[PDB]
């Protein structure tokens, strides 16, 4: 039984804040590995996943990668890369060791640059993947005029910059573009003055409560307004200076949240023979005391992407692995070509790449009285929107008008 | 009795954004020969070089950084060129307890001791233009300055430093405008806001676009003074660019009288440095080694910094003198060379070499003015000793510099 070694790069330490992503996905990884070994899918071989803790640090993460190449076995590909600056360092250098990388948690749009990161792939949609989804939502509700509210932090300005390109050549006008660093109130007053009705917001959880505070003060809420903001905030994030809690909840009422869909809602069997609901029960039993991670499905589908890629690669070699060392450019190209062929239904839906980027599912939520409730989903492959009937609601007789 | 080999791990960018390695590698080869042939510097040790071509790419350099650290022999210092490559190796270096010495990095971000605890550079930070700027403002009695930059991290960082430096001198920044590629709207705003003293930071392609727009808006004349980086090609404003409407005569008009600051990279003086060479002798010696002519070969103007980097290290190692026992897992020797590097003070081919608290090189700046489509040397400024050499070569339309204010027109 020869090994097909894979370099697992992720923060695993309890000390490191992002170690929760690494540990939270490991039960899902274990489940996929166990099944692939049982079914003898990789027969004669077996998937050998070696884990190296990157600690979410540029220097430590580089040394972890360097140490894995020096002392570790001959890895065929990289699995992981969570933290944006460490992942970019590794992802940029990949070709030097002819190593294809598959991440399940790095969402930074920067990585979509295939001139800089040609050997990098990811099962998780990037932070920009929300923009083709929002376009569909605007088209659906006939919102042709929008305003934007962005925090001057790279994570958010990347998203706002991508929005320009998505709305170009569509019947949608960005009538007002407003930025803020520490306080949104000045920008929120300008949006009110320019008579903006549909606001596309890109800011962190801390800034969101300030945004909705200014919104209440400037009456930028109710039947006339639609706030479309991030959907990845902590639940009860608003509970955690001048506005009251009841006044924040009043301004928040009806906001639409946008984020990737953690797992498929379709009760259809996946590549493993389990529906997403069955896998989720299997994951929750296996995780035990370890806290759950929203990237667990992306990590699970990730292992299947690697196993299926290795299968295709093995067939390509037979059409004409042990000797591969980072020197074999040709095998790296074979693995790279095999990964680009990925097309199967996984626990996060259909797993397909478009230039290393995941074509996935985007979840739409709406804040209703006390929490965010699912109101729809966008399918990136088909470019379609499905709005759940009798969930989404507007304070007025009709959805708001854009002017 | 037995001379022991001590190794430098270097990265030379032979291609990329700054192909500085083309003239910097031979300059390094010459400096090592010069240090090794002198029995009064490291008599007990022989300084040897192990190098790779980084191609001025962090991704590419990551491969060679591995090759330098995970292959025998043990290296005692790391020497990168490009700012992007130095950011990568200087941040990573603490994991192998290594001093990093750059011969070609100008990025202001590289003067951060939290991110880069063991970093030094013989190439000064781009922020070295800022004390000369504040000094020229103080000389001509201006307290109101407008700034225009192209959208690049290095320019943003340089303007960020200029802010805290003008505040110390009782000078304020009136207006700050930026552009990614097209400077039409930021220059139109400079006219609208009636800006007189303007600092503009951009590359050559963008400079032609700025000054074409500057002609169209009549943003030049007696009323205005432009402060640019003196790093452009010889008749940059005369260079043909089909993207600009303006003519050669029209932009020779728009650029008339502007001031430039440039980092001094070769001692203008005819003195002899520690190698006992003159600035002129170094150039002649260097020209001989090269396959191609100085104009063709990249990093020729920065080559004295690479030569001086080798001497800075040799003298630092001379001050410490147990070098064979260096290990990547031990801070002891590193902390000693850091202290010796931090205390550097010697005359090199590029001038007097000293480092600030950040590990960034302190040097003279050359101040010039464009008089009749040609740059004329109007002086030099020394940030550390606060001394300005004035040529009395400056010229102005009204016989004297204008003013920032609406007041004298
Ligand atoms: C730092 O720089 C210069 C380097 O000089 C030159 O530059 C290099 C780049 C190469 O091109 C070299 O080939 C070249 O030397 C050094 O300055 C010279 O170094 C020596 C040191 O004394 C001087 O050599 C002779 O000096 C005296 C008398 O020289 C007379 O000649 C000149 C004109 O030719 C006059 O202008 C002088 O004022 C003077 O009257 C001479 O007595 C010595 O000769 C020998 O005498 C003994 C006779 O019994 C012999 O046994 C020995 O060979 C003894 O040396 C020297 O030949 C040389 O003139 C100066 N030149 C200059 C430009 O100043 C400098 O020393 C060096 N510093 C170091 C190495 O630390
Ligand atoms: C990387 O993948 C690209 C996408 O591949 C396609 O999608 C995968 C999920 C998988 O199902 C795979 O089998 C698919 O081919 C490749 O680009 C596509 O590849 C096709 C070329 O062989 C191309 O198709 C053509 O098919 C017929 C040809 O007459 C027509 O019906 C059609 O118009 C197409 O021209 C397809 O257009 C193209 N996809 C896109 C979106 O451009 C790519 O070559 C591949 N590279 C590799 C494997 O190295
Ligand atoms: C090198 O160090 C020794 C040690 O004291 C000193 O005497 C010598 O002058 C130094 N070399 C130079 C060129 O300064």
């Amino acid at each position: 039984s020869p090994p097909l070694s894979i370099m697992g790069l992720m923060p695993l330490t309890k000390e490191v804040a992002k170690g929760s992503i690494g540990r939270g996905v490991l039960p899902a990884v274990e489940l996929a590995i166990e099944q692939i070994r049982n079914e003898s899918l990789l027969r004669p071989y077996f998937l050998d996943l070696r884990l190296y803790d990157t600690e979410c640090d540029n220097a430590k993460g580089l040394k972890a990668f360097y140490d894995a190449i020096k002392y570790g076995p001959n890895h065929l590909m990289v699995f992981g890369g969570v933290c944006p600056s460490v992942t970019s360092i590794i992802a940029e250098s990949l070709q030097g060791w002819n190593l294809v990388q598959l991440s399940f948690a790095a969402t930074t749009p920067v990585l979509a640059d295939k001139k800089k990161y040609p050997y990098f792939f990811r099962t998780v949609p990037s932070d920009n993947a929300v923009n083709p989804a929002i376009l569909k939502l605007l088209k659906h509700y006939q919102w042709k005029r929008v305003g934007t509210l962005t925090q001057d932090v790279q994570r958010f300005s990347e998203v706002r910059n991508d929005l320009t390109g998505v709305l170009y050549g569509e019947d949608i006008e960005i009538s007002d573009t407003e930025s803020f660093s520490n306080d949104p109130c000045t920008s929120v007053k300008k949006l009110k003055g320019n008579d903006v009705r549909i606001i596309l917001g890109q800011f962190d959880q801390n800034m969101a409560a300030k945004v909705f505070c200014c919104a209440y003060e400037e009456n930028m809420y109710g039947s006339k307004y639609q706030w479309i903001i991030p959907g990845w905030y902590e639940p009860s994030w608003w509970e955690q200076s001048r506005c009251l809690r009841k006044n924040l909840l009043a301004a928040m009422e009806g906001y639409i949240g946008v984020d990737f869909e953690p797992l498929s809602s379709k009760q259809i069997k996946t590549i493993s023979g389990k529906t997403p609901q069955q896998y989720e029960r299997e994951y929750n039993n296996k995780r035990s005391g370890v806290g759950p991670s929203k990237f667990h499905g992306y990590a699970y589908d990730g292992i299947w992407v690697i196993a299926k890629t290795l299968q295709r690669a093995m067939e390509t070699l037979h059409a004409s692995i042990q000797d591969f060392n980072y020197t074999d450019h040709t095998l790296g190209r074979i693995i790279l070509n095999a990964m680009n062929e990925t097309n199967f239904f996984g626990v996060t839906g259909q797993v397909v790449f478009r230039n290393g980027e995941r074509m996935g599912t985007i979840k739409f939520t709406q804040f209703q009285d006390s929490r965010e409730v699912k109101v729809g989903e966008y399918n990136a492959v088909a470019d379609t929107l499905e709005i759940i009937n009798d969930t989404i609601r507007f304070q007025g007789s009709e959805p708001p008008k854009d002017d | 009795s037995e001379r022991r080999a001590v190794y430098i791990g270097a990265l030379f960018p032979m291609s990329g954004g700054w192909p500085g390695g083309q003239a910097c590698q031979p300059a390094v080869e010459m400096a090592l020969e010069d240090v090794n042939s002198r029995r009064d510097i490291l008599p007990d040790y022989e300084l040897k070089l192990i190098h790779h071509d980084s191609k001025c790419d962090p991704g590419q350099a990551t491969k060679y950084l591995y090759e330098l650290l995970y292959n025998d022999p043990i290296k005692i210092i790391l020497m990168p060129g490009c700012s992007s490559v130095s950011t990568l190796v200087a941040e990573a270096a603490r994991m192998w307890n290594l001093i990093v010495l750059s011969y070609g990095s100008s990025s202001p971000a590289l003067s951060n001791r939290q991110r880069f605890p063991t970093f030094f550079r013989t190439h000064p930070s781009a922020t070295l233009h800022n004390p000369t700027r504040v000094k020229l403002f103080e000389k001509w009695g201006w307290k109101k300055i407008a700034t225009i930059q192209q959208t690049t991290e290095v320019f943003t960082s340089t303007l960020d430093d200029l802010e805290e430096r003008v505040k110390e001198a009782g000078i304020e920044i009136t207006f700050r405008q930026s552009f990614f590629s097209d400077p039409a709207v930021p220059v139109k705003n400079l006219k609208r806001q009636d800006a007189r003293i303007i600092v503009g930071l951009f590359y050559e392609t963008e400079a032609r676009k700025v000054f074409c727009e500057v002609y169209k808006e009549r943003l030049f004349g007696k009323k205005y003074v432009w402060f640019l980086i003196g790093w452009y090609a010889d008749n940059w404003f005369k260079i043909y660019d089909p993207s600009i409407n303006c003519t050669v005569d029209e932009m020779t008009e728009a650029v008339e009288g502007h001031i430039t600051t440039e980092i001094v990279m070769l001692n203008p003086a005819n003195t002899r440095s520690i190698s006992n060479m003159t600035s002129q002798e170094f150039v002649e010696k260097l020209t001989k080694r090269l396959k191609r002519h100085p104009e063709e070969t990249g990093g020729f103007q920065e080559a004295p910094l690479a030569y001086d980097a080798i001497w800075a290290l040799a003298l630092a190692l001379n001050k410490t003198s147990r070098l064979e026992d260096f290990n990547y897992n031990n801070q002891t020797i590193t902390d000693q060379i850091y202290r010796a590097m931090n205390s550097s003070s010697f005359e090199g081919v590029s001038g007097h070499v000293v480092f600030d608290a950040s590990g960034s090189r302190m040097a003279w700046t050359l101040i010039e003015q464009l008089q009749g489509g040609s740059y004329k040397k109007i002086g030099y400024y020394d940030s550390t000793k606060d001394d300005l050499s004035w040529s009395k070569t400056d010229k102005w339309i009204g016989g004297s510099p204008p003013a920032d204010d609406y007041k004298d027109d």
